[PDB]
């Protein structure tokens, strides 16, 4: 249950059209909004942090628990322009944590290639307007149901078994190439799942050992609001009115994460954010949202 | 060239309705309207039409609401038309939208209030639709203003109007009734809620085609849960098997009159327009339920009718939410037996435990580390055991 921040670097327009900078990074846990708000996090990355730093200072430590039998949940919180996709997918020179995770996992596979009778596989889909579509193969809406042991199985979701680092990025690219176009749409969420089946050296080759699962989620642009002029929307509003004020930071995503918001989970959310005053309003709310999470 | 103006306009109008399919060129049409405006500047009606044009320009000025200049046009239009048809409240409502983007809820609210008042001061199809749309917009506002009560009122009004016209779809009505009854639960006005789901139940006579029935059943259960809470106003733990130790008056004429005074409004809420109010009368047989005492058999029966509907949901769900719903139902039936405060009747208490035994197997199924889920189910067994603790 951790919350971290990635403050992005300023762009040409921001430097040309000198916008006053609002976000000030102070240290690992502290940054100041404008308001002069000393927001406190579990880790804050500044405008120049590398992909390796982001991975090594987050996911790498997290993987220590993953390998120990924990399930993980990753929430790339942010708005359009946050750098969320670059952070996860990344560029060739600066590939994101998804790539790095898999490459690191190849290392982890090597670490237990002798030790354990393990196997791995991966899956990946898009959530768009609460609709679920497999991005590893062209499919329709997937059926999220519980399996023979109550696991939240996204029925119809494929499961792949790559070996090389080329496949890692190649397939990550292929998957992101299948995402809905707005440039990737601001309303698209990416959901990956890492399946770690493993069996301890001293345990029987047919010994029942739980599978560790890591969910990687690229959240859609976070950017109380006027509702759409529709009867269905009115019904939804009625439902909202009927609902008790949970007041939690908090969909099909929660269905997907039903058992991944529970115990034995390593949940982490990152707020990739903009430093410019142009986005001041959203930034304030984002940082306060992060406080809701904390 | 007014005829040619409206001619072009109407073409543009159709086009305004039309890989972007709008905005790109819609804006061009916007400007074409301004060109059509040009010629205009009797004349009193011209000015009305001017407001209409500028209104149309405001309407055109959207582009994902980027074109704030429309706001300026609309304000002028208002002034032009305040001297004195219904499209003008549409405009006011549109200004409200703009304020919602600017977060100016109060002014938007004021517009909506006057939109309503005006029509009422006044006293064949557009309005019929628009009017209800307005009520919805108010509900949106009320959400933001937490005017839940007022919103609910409007909700009923829209339900009415949907019923007045052919805005029908059973699933929608189901969830409408569902949330409405929940509202009433939230506001403890159970007595009004009574006809709501049950009215929807009537509607169901004309996928979720069958699967929605569990949602419906859940709500029927909710009735009972709160009806049992009504019974628990004289908390069973605090009283014996007897009741009306409190005032009796369960159907006191006094209360009937009180309820009738309230029913001056609730009967208005009964939107069965005679025909379906007669259907509602068949429903009223169920609505008659208020605060029953020696009716645990009937109470259970009320459950059983919808229990069987519930059992279809046990079928529809793949052994997961089956138990989430069973969980509730077991307690529900057991609570009827809490009300059936007799040492001679504990067989049902056993039967509810038997269902929990059926719900035991799922705890070996759930291999996910759902400790608290599992514990909750263990608590359900504790509860069953508590039935017996009370018997012993
Ligand atoms: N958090 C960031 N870190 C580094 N560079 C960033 C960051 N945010 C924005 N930039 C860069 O500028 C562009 C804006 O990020 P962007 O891709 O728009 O986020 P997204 O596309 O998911 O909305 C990207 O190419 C990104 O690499
Ligand atoms: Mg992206």
């Amino acid at each position: 249950m951790k919350v971290v921040v990635r403050v992005r670097p300023e762009n040409t327009k921001e430097k040309a059209a000198g916008f006053h900078k609002v976000v000030h990074v102070v240290d690992k846990h502290i940054l100041v909004f404008d308001k002069d708000l000393k927001f406190v996090f579990d880790a804050v990355f500044d405008e120049t942090s590398t992909q390796s730093e982001v991975f090594e200072h987050t996911t790498k430590p997290i993987l220590r628990s993953f390998l120990n039998g924990y399930n993980c949940t990753v929430l790339a919180y942010g708005a359009t322009g946050a750098g969320k996709t670059h952070t996860m997918l990344g560029s060739a020179d600066e590939p994101g944590v998804m790539y790095l995770t898999m490459l690191h996992l190849y290392k982890c596979m090597d670490e237990i290639k002798e030790e354990k009778i393990c196997s791995t596989a991966v899956s990946y889909l898009e959530v768009y307007n609460e609709q679920i579509r497999d991005l590893l193969v062209n499919s329709g809406p997937l059926a999220v149901r519980e399996d023979t042991q109550k696991g939240v199985v996204v029925h119809g979701l494929t499961l792949h078994q790559p070996k090389s680092s080329e496949e890692i990025l190649h397939l990550l690219d292929n998957g992101n190439k299948n995402r809905t176009q707005h440039a990737t749409s601001s309303r698209s969420h990416a959901v990956f799942q890492i399946y770690l089946r493993q069996q301890d050296k001293t345990a029987s080759i047919n010994q029942n050992v739980r599978i560790a699962k890591m969910s990687l989620i690229d959240l859609a642009g976070s950017e109380r609001f006027v509702e759409g002029t529709n009867i269905n929307r009115s019904l939804l509003a009625l439902g909202n009115v009927i609902n008790a004020l949970a007041d939690s930071k908090r969909s099909k995503l929660t269905r997907l994460l039903k058992d991944s918001l529970g115990g034995n989970c390593q949940t982490i959310m990152i707020a990739a954010v903009s430093p410019s005053s142009v986005f001041y309003d959203d930034t304030y709310n984002t940082l306060k949202y992060a406080n809701r999470a904390k | 060239p007014w005829a040619e103006v409206c001619e072009k306009f109407q073409a543009a109008l159709a086009l305004s309705r039309v890989p972007y399919k709008s905005k790109y060129s819609a804006r061009a049409l916007l400007e074409e309207v301004k060109a059509l405006l040009g010629p205009a500047p009797p004349v009193a009606q011209r000015a009305v039409r001017l407001a209409v044009i500028e209104f149309h320009l405001g309407v055109n000025h959207i582009d994902t609401e980027e074109l704030s200049a429309g706001e300026e046009h609309l304000v002028k239009c208002l002034r032009l038309l305040r001297r004195y048809i219904s499209l003008c409240i549409q405009a006011q409502n549109n200004l409200g939208i703009l304020w919602s983007e600017r977060e100016e809820i109060e002014t938007a609210q004021a517009y909506l209030e006057s939109s309503e008042a005006l029509y009422n001061q006044y006293m064949s199809k557009r309005f019929e639709k628009v009017y209800t749309h307005n009520l919805y917009y108010l509900a949106q506002v009320y959400q933001h203003l937490e005017m839940f009560e007022k919103a609910a009122h409007y909700c009923h009004s829209t339900l009415k109007r949907q019923l007045e016209h052919n805005a029908y779809h059973p699933i929608e009505w189901a969830i409408n009734a569902a949330t409405l009854s929940q509202f009433y639960i939230n506001k403890l006005c159970f007595m009004e809620a009574r006809h709501c789901l049950s009215a929807a139940n009537v509607i169901f006579g004309q996928e979720l085609y069958h699967q929605r029935k569990g949602e419906i059943a859940r709500c029927w259960i909710k009735y009972c849960l709160t009806l049992m809470q009504n019974a628990q106003l004289s908390m069973q733990d605090n009283i014996g098997e007897l009741d009306l130790d409190k005032q009796s008056e369960l159907r006191a004429l006094r209360k009937k009159e009180l309820d009738e005074e309230e029913s001056i409004r609730k009967k208005a809420v009964q939107f069965g327009t005679g025909e379906l109010c007669d259907a509602i009368s068949a429903v009223e047989e169920k609505v008659s339920y208020l605060r029953p005492l020696d009716f645990e058999e009937a109470r259970e029966l009320f459950l059983l009718g919808q229990h069987y509907v519930f059992e279809a949901k046990e079928f529809f769900q793949i052994d997961g939410y089956v138990t989430d719903h069973i969980e509730v139902v077991q307690d529900h039936s057991a609570l009827f037996k809490v009300l059936a405060f007799f040492e001679t009747d504990m067989e049902r208490r056993c039967k509810m435990h038997k269902r929990r035994i059926a719900m035991l197997e799922p705890l070996t199924v759930d291999l996910n580390p759902q400790y608290y889920l599992l514990v909750n189910r263990q608590i359900q067994f504790e509860i069953a055991h508590a039935y017996y603790d009370m018997m012993d």
